[PDB]
């Protein structure tokens, strides 16, 4: 009636790759960020005591973040 | 001077083909696109 037909190279392959990329990062993007959120909102990071009288720790218990 | 009548006739068949092509390129099936949803 009024409008011509535009020429396009291709769209399907590109939209398919972008949806696959965002989805297969999203598959463990959301659970990882919800995991780090539940970690620093439930269990605590740490606090800052000193070394008591002759209680030698393991090689851990020296770090702030609990997953560290 | 001008053209040759051979080039004039060749030009006229290109008028035939060009106008039919560009009449094709203006789509109107009364629905250009169709979204699936």
């Amino acid at each position: 009636g009024k409008r011509l037909f535009i020429i396009k190279p291709s769209g399907f392959y590109d939209k398919r790759f972008l949806k696959l990329l965002r989805f297969y990062i999203l598959l463990t993007g959301i659970p990882v960020v919800i995991g780090i959120t539940l970690i620093n909102v439930f269990i605590g990071e740490a606090e800052l005591a000193e070394i008591p009288e002759g209680y030698v720790p393991e090689h851990w218990e020296y770090f702030k973040h609990p997953i560290s | 001077s001008g053209y040759t009548p051979d080039e004039k006739l060749r030009l006229q068949q290109l008028r035939e083909l060009r106008r039919r092509w560009l009449k094709d390129q203006e789509l109107s099936p009364r629905e250009p696109v169709l979204p699936p949803r």
